[PDB]
Order: structure tokens, then sequence, then C-alpha cells
């Protein structure tokens, strides 16, 4: 009940755009009458069906061979977290060999057994299958409130959706609410703006379309300098209040030494395998 | 073994034994898989080498009645590791074999048998300067229903025996509810289980 | 942003050997580190201090854009500072995203993305 009502707010919330993707539930166990009465407040977008992921009649029932995505929720308070790493490595197994050319979304509690599911012959990180790695995000995500405290709530509230709420009272709520109202999008921007520089875009998108860029799509690139010019075709890693407002970065023209310091990569720092005596 | 020694000494035409065992795991009993290799009617320079790669633990909880046969190494490393299988030399073996004993200890009949299908995914999605999947390989199941997910291009269907089964079909996978007719032939002709013994 | 890079050269190499390997000097080591770095920074000293009181996000944004190349997602602004009276509480919290309008007090902090020297 609280897994499937939450990822429903997030799912179908009204600062999205006006996207008509329907929802299929496969599940080995009878919903209780609160899951019932959940499905029939949602009746016309979410669809029920009981049955194994790991029989392929089931998924032939569900018809995953034509389905968008699968999503695999995990069990993230499991008293065994190798036990539920194993039940979702079976599952993406399964589903893989059902139909290799699935796009599957799962969540990993651990990294090794995230290793582990990586090596699947039909796992395609490029074709977009994603390991959310729950223990990995979570360090990192403190990490970051290393080098600055409060990054770890501010990545947070960028995923979630959520309205404005505005009350009278003069209290930091009321700010922090409002900052919360934001999340982050992704959307190709105006031939206006090919040939420009990125902070240039970028002081002209903040406060007249109301629009602040992060990133652009040698790929990835965050906070680009001054140096960089716009692609034409590109997309834009916006932070907005919702879709519908990010559509204007689109519809607007002038509406006016032999040692080894680094990993291989070049990436992280590196030494030489320290003994657990000497570092204690 | 370890790494270094594994990688330099060169190996082809040998058998690599992949074993999944535990402190608390049974035994499995590998002398009667070595001795139908070490028999007599094969030349000594036509002995294939066996290495065996799992936990040191479960390989010192056996060791004790393999040490007369020769041509035998240990790796004490893990069969899901990538670098152990490289330096193994597994694309140039004439066969790898995939066993585990944790196989009664626990009862979910879903994770009987998922440590062997990691096992073999992961050998079948290596990369060799040809891919993993002309490997000879063989593994063994407890649920015959598992069979369906050590391969990609066949058609699934639980319905379907596992002896119709593809994996099966081509000496890629076998399971001990096969044996089950021995019995019966057994009870019918008392020279047969002697036959297949010898 | 979270891991400080992970491309998909050093996602093959954990996958095969399981442990970040040392690598020798190269050009293309040294061109891989130029990527931005999260960042706070004071707004009681430096060439951004001249936002005191009643200062707006709005000239703050773009001061810090067009010359440091720099800009801010976000205020990490202290519980109190938006009542009268003095508190010793030094609790702070996130506001992300602020208008152009919004409204400075000169002991805040600011999140940003910073270039690489
Ligand atoms: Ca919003
Ligand atoms: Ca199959
Ligand atoms: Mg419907």
């Amino acid at each position: 009940l609280e897994s499937v009502s939450n990822f429903l707010k997030d799912f179908l919330h009204k600062d999205r755009d006006d996207v008509n993707v329907e929802i299929v539930f496969l599940h080995n166990i009878s919903p209780n009458l609160e899951l019932e009465a959940l499905f029939k407040r949602h009746f016309t977008q979410v669809e029920f069906y009981q049955g194994s992921v790991l029989n392929p009649h089931d998924l032939a029932r569900v018809k995953i061979e034509s389905a968008d995505a699968c999503l695999i929720l995990a069990n993230k308070y499991c008293a065994d977290p190798d036990a539920e790493d194993a039940s979702n490595i079976m599952r993406v197994i399964s589903i893989k060999n059902y139909h290799p050319k699935i796009r599957i979304i799962t969540q990993m509690l651990q990294y090794h057994n995230k290793a582990h599911l990586l090596n699947i012959p039909s796992w395609n990180w490029k074709e977009g299958d994603d390991a959310i790695c729950l223990a990995e995000l979570k360090l990192g995500f403190i990490a970051q409130s290393c080098l600055a405290q409060g990054l770890s709530t501010m990545l947070a509230n960028l995923f979630s959706m959520r309205s404005f709420i505005k009350i009278e009272e003069d209290t930091w709520q009321k700010y922090y609410l409002e900052g919360v109202s934001n999340e982050m999008y992704t959307e190709y921007l105006s031939s206006a703006f090919v040939g420009l520089s990125f902070p240039t875009v970028c002081e002209l998108c903040f406060v007249k379309l109301k629009l602040l860029m992060i990133a652009i799509e040698s790929r990835i690139l965050i906070n680009p300098g001054n140096h960089l010019k716009i692609q034409e075709g590109t997309l834009g890693f916006f932070i907005a209040s919702d879709a519908k407002e990010v559509k204007r970065a689109f519809f607007y023209c002038k509406a006016c030494s032999n040692v080894k310091k680094y990993d291989s990569t070049g990436m992280f720092h590196w030494c030489a395998p320290k003994e657990i005596e000497k570092v204690i | 073994l370890t790494r270094s020694e594994a990688a330099m000494t060169v190996l082809s035409g040998h058998v690599v034994v992949c074993i999944f065992g535990d402190v608390s795991s049974a035994l499995i009993g590998l002398r009667n898989l070595v001795m139908p290799l070490r028999a007599s009617n094969f030349h000594y320079h036509e002995l294939k080498h066996i290495v065996f790669v799992g936990s040191i633990e479960y390989l010192k909880r056996e060791w004790e009645t393999l040490h007369n046969f020769p041509k035998v190494s240990i790796l004490p490393g893990t069969p899901l590791s990538r670098a152990d299988l490289r330096a193994v030399n597994i694309n140039l073996c004439d066969m790898c074999v995939i066993l585990s004993a944790n196989q009664n200890n626990i009862d979910d009949t879903s994770l009987q048998d998922k440590e062997c299908i990691l096992a073999s995914l992961n050998i079948k999605s290596m990369q060799f300067d040809t891919t993993g999947v002309n490997i000879p390989i063989i593994t063994e199941l407890v649920n015959d229903t598992n069979v369906q997910f050590l391969d990609q291009d066949d058609d699934d269907d639980p319905d379907t025996e596992l002896y119709l089964t593809q994996p099966f079909a081509c000496g890629t996978a076998f399971a001990v509810s096969v044996l089950d007719s021995l019995m019966s032939a057994t009870y019918f002709n008392d020279n047969i289980l002697t036959l297949i013994r010898t | 942003l979270v891991t400080g890079g992970a491309t998909p050269e050093l996602e093959a190499l954990i996958a095969e050997e399981n442990a970040l390997r040392g690598g020798y000097s190269t050009p293309q080591t040294l061109a891989n580190r130029d990527r931005c770095r999260v960042a706070q920074l004071a707004l009681l000293d430096g060439p951004f201090a001249d936002l005191g009181d009643g200062g707006c996000y709005g000239d703050l944004f773009c001061k810090a854009l067009k010359t440091y190349n720099m800009l801010c997602f976000g205020i990490y602004r202290l519980r109190d500072a938006h009542l009268s009276t003095p508190s010793q509480c030094t609790k702070r919290y996130v506001i992300t995203n602020p208008p152009y309008e919004f409204e400075l007090v000169p002991t805040d902090l600011i999140f940003c993305l910073m270039q690489f020297d």
C-alpha cells in the first residue's frame, strides 16, 4: 500500500506535462482492501494483474514484450539485504530472459550485488538499464554534504514532485517550501540561443523566461565554461517549477615523474595499498 | 595458487571447477568427479589439468581426500570474480563445471540455483581478444524449472520437461532428477547398474 | 555530480578488476580534471560582499555569472535570520532557486558550481 501510494504520487504528479502512460502492476499476492481502493481511485490509469514475474506466462500476460519499461521496486527495510538482492537479481534475470530488449529500472541495496547484476549478457546500461543503488547514492549524497553542508537536502528535493504551498505566517517554512517547489527537468532549447555562450544563455533564461540551467548535452557537461558554444539541437538540464514552464526554452525567438598520483582514468587520487596497522 | 602464478602458468584443454562452498555447507564429494578424469586408460600426457575456484574454508574442509591425485590446483577466490576466471584461462578449457553446496540448507526454491545461473551468465558475458558464449560449460541445478534462465535464444515454458529443454538437450545443464529412472532400470536388468558404473 | 565522475571506462575497470588501479600522468589525465566542483562561499568577505543587507538575489546571480563564470542554485539561510530579534541559534536551511527579486541579508552562504584552475 505505501510503496504503490508513494510511486503513484510521484508518477502521476500534475507538475509533469500531459503524459498518458498506463501503469500495470504484476504481483503474486492478492491485494488487500486498501490497495483495491487505491487502484479504484486511479481506475483509468492503473491496472493490476496477479502473477509471478518469474513466470513467462505472466510476463506475456502483462504484455511485457511491448511495455516501454519495467520497474522493479525493492524492499529497503528487509531483514536480509543479501536475500533481497538475490531475489531482485532473479527477477531481472527472468525479465531479461523473456525479453532481452526491455528497459529495466531497479533498486539495488548493495554495490557488490550491483556489480554481480551488471554481468548479465542482456544488461545494457547504454540502452537505458539503470540500477539505482541505494547505498551508493546515499553515501555519495553524504559525501557531497561534506563538500557543502545541506547539499543532500538540495539534491533530494529536486526529484520529488512538489506543488507550491504558501501560508500567511512569516516563518522559515514558507521560504523553505517556496524553494522545495522546484524540480530538475530536461528539454531541447531554441535555435534563438544557438551560437551564444552558456553563461550568456543562463543570464538570459534566468528571470526573462524564469528558468535556470545547470548543464547541457563531451556529452554530459556539468556547468560549462564561458568558452563553450551551444550546439544546434541540444537539451538543457533546467531547474524549474515544472515542465510546462521549461517549454519557453524552446518556444522563444526574440520575444523581448613516475609517481602514480591518480587512477587509470585521471579522475580520482590514488596511492599504493597501505597495511591496516599503518593507518590504525 | 594465487593471481600471479595462475596467470603466468599457461593452461589449455584443462577442466575448471567452480565451487560455491561455505563453512556450513555440505560436502559435495569431489573425489567422484576427479577419479574418472584420473583413470588409467588415458596416457599421462593426455591427462586434462584440474583447477578448483572457491572458498578456501570449503577447500580445506575437503582437500583431505584429494591429495593423492596429480595435475590438481586450488585458487582461493570467488567463482563470480572476472579477474579469477580470466587468470584461470577459462576461454581455453575443455570444460567448465559449476557446482553449489548451499542447496539443502536454504529452503526458497528460488535462490537455490541463483549463484550457478549468475556464474554461467557472467562466463557467457565475457569478451576475449571471441565472446564467452562459445566456452564449453556444464552446470548442476537443483530445480528443473530454473533451467529456463540458462539460455536466452531458446523458448522457455514451465510445462516443458527438462529432457526437452534446449540447455539439457545440448548437454549444458544436468539435474539429479533425471536419475529417477535408474530404480526401474536397475530392477529389471541387474547388470545395467554395473555397466553404467564401470 | 555525486560520485565525482564515473565514466564508462571506470565502470568497465571496476567490473573487470574490482579495485581502482593507479595510472601514470598523461595529457588526457590532466584534461580530465577540468570539470566543475560544488562549493559554498561566504557573503561577509571577498568580491561578492557588496551584496550586504537589502541586496537582490538577481543582482548576485548576475554578477557571479558575468564575472566569475559561477552560478548559484540556492541560499543556505539562517533559520532565525527572518526574525527581528537576535538569536544564538546557528542552524540554517536550504532555499532552492529563489526569485531575482529575493532579498539578501549579510549573514548568508550560497550553493554554487565553481570552475577548476
Ligand atoms: Ca514543482
Ligand atoms: Ca531461456
Ligand atoms: Mg485501463
